[PDB]
């Protein structure tokens, strides 16, 4: 995973863009204090639970759940944030989209999705709490707003509260990212009126056993072993070790 | 293309109340910030105050509690209230659209304008 | 509270030369300043917004620049129809508080 | 005397479930002896009949 956190990587943080193109793997790695994590500030809803999703997923393919081109004709998507910089030119997350009002309107949208991928699929989004009512009107053309997300087992109602909050990355507003899983044959409906961060890259998942999440510091080279721990790997047939309790793979 | 025109010319006696309207062509009053602009002859331009397209008001503090603005609920016209009109503030009165564009999610520096032809409210 | 003191209060030049006008803020307004044009009698049209960009289909004549407190205008090349009065405009974001500056006239010699 | 919460029934079309789009949420609670439960409602109730 390199520098970005799991929260950063699942959201396509613009610092591990290079992490996009690997979809099959063995076990996550994490620098203990990842800095370039969630670039736009906020509060990942149920962060730990989703962290536990990835502890056992074998492989997963990403796909444009709603392609940026044709999904939002009446809206505009090219919205960046100077905090979430990249090489100095302002940019946003890969997997998310900033549906801001276009041509002076922000028409109501209902961009549903009927899952037919025959596997559990993962979906992300967020609702942007501006720090200031004037921000809200200049960005979404409505005092209040509501967001609804619906499945055959999941539904909840989003009202983005307005409140000035302390400086976080020299930018006062915040989002809450959310997430959910869809069983095969389930349809998810995105009813919204204002303050959305629509999904662009939903993750089609495939679970398993034998993987895990660790937190190491050591570099990586061309070993060949079977039992890796935060302090390295083991290449012996002895049955007990005192290297570190947490293990990966079949281990003594 | 939104094109705008004001209404309600004439005079006013001191301490009376000024009320002149402003109706919208081209598009409507649905979206943007709609603004009232006055300019004393041979001087600069102050700003009376303006109201959101939804109908939330913001008035110039230096000239408080003499003004009432809104859209006429036909959402095609809007008017200026001015109670106790002193013979001082004589001006050409401008109806101006103020629309906010942006680049990032921070600098909303874009506060564009398009306005009508000015109303000669001579006292 | 925020005010836009100006200088010079007037500039005169022979049509075809360089021109430069500036406005000074009473505080630190970052970049949300925009300047205008107003021919004798006619209502004004916006020219330069964010003190950075020309308006829609405005000739090569104009350019607004600077950042921070003092912003400056430049006329790389002028035309006699441009003899008019130019302004400046600040718009504080949340409490909208639009306030202009002086506004000066560009006559000739 | 220990439990209270406020119910606002949101309105939203949801996928077909048994060819009937609306849904309920059932709830429940326990009352210790000597406790009184109050059912204040204005609309959208499914009142109890067999506690």
């Amino acid at each position: 995973l390199g520098n970005c956190s799991v929260a950063g990587w699942i959201l396509g943080n613009p610092e591990c863009e290079l992490l996009i193109s690997k979809e099959s793997w063995s076990y996550i790695v994490e620098t203990p204090n990842p800095e370039n994590g969630t670039c736009y500030p906020g509060y990942f809803a149920d962060y730990e639970e989703l962290r536990e999703q990835l502890s056992s997923v074998s492989s997963f393919e990403r796909f444009e759940i709603f392609p940026k081109e044709s999904s939002w004709p009446n809206h505009t998507v090219t919205g960046v944030s100077a905090s979430c910089s990249h090489n100095g030119k302002s940019s946003f997350y890969r997997n998310l989209l900033w549906l801001t009002g276009k041509n002076g309107l922000y028409p109501n949208l209902s961009k549903s999705y009927a899952n037919n991928k025959e596997k559990e699929v993962l979906v992300l989004w967020g609702v942007h709490h501006p720090p200031n009512i004037g921000d809200q009107r200049a960005l979404y053309h409505t005092e209040n707003a509501y967001v609804s997300v619906v499945s055959s087992h999941y539904s909840r109602k989003f009202t983005p509260e307005i409140a000035k909050r302390p400086k976080v990355r020299d930018q006062e507003g915040r989002i809450n990212y959310y997430w959910t899983l869809l069983e095969p044959g389930d349809t998810i409906i995105f009813e919204a009126n204002g303050n959305l961060i629509a999904p662009r890259y939903a993750f089609a998942l495939s679970r398993g056993f034998g993987s895990g999440i660790i937190t190491s510091n050591a570099p990586m080279d061309e070993c060949d072993a079977k039992c890796q721990t935060p302090q390295g790997a083991i290449n012996s047939s002895l049955p007990f070790q005192n290297v570190h309790p947490v293990t990966i793979g079949e281990c003594p | 293309q939104v094109q705008l025109q004001e209404s309600g010319p004439g005079l006013v006696k001191p301490s009376e109340t000024l009320s002149l309207t402003c109706n919208v062509s081209g598009g409507s009053i649905n979206s943007y910030y709609w603004s009232w602009i006055r300019q004393p002859p041979g001087k600069g331009l102050e700003w009376i105050g303006y109201v959101y397209h939804s109908g939330s008001t913001h008035y110039n503090p230096s000239l408080n509690s003499r003004v009432t603005i809104s859209v006429d609920t036909s959402k095609r016209q809007f008017s200026l209230k001015l109670r106790s009109v002193t013979a001082a503030d004589t001006a050409v009165y401008y109806c101006a659209r103020e629309k906010s564009d942006f680049w990032t999610v921070d600098s909303f520096f874009y506060y564009m304008d398009v306005w009508g032809r000015g109303t000669t409210v001579t006292v | 509270e925020i005010v836009l003191t100006q200088s010079p209060a007037t500039l005169s030049l022979s049509p075809g030369e360089r021109a430069t006008l500036s406005c000074r803020a009473s505080q630190s307004v970052a970049t949300s300043l925009a300047w205008y044009q107003q021919k004798p009698g006619q209502p004004p049209r916006l020219l330069i917004y964010d003190a950075s960009h020309r308006a829609t289909a405005i000739p090569a004549r104009f350019t607004g620049s600077g950042s921070g407190t003092d912003f400056t205008l430049t006329i790389s090349s002028l035309e006699p129809e441009d003899f008019a009065v130019y302004y400046c405009q600040q718009r504080t974001h949340w409490p909208p508080a639009l306030t202009f500056g002086g506004g000066t006239k560009v006559e000739i010699k």
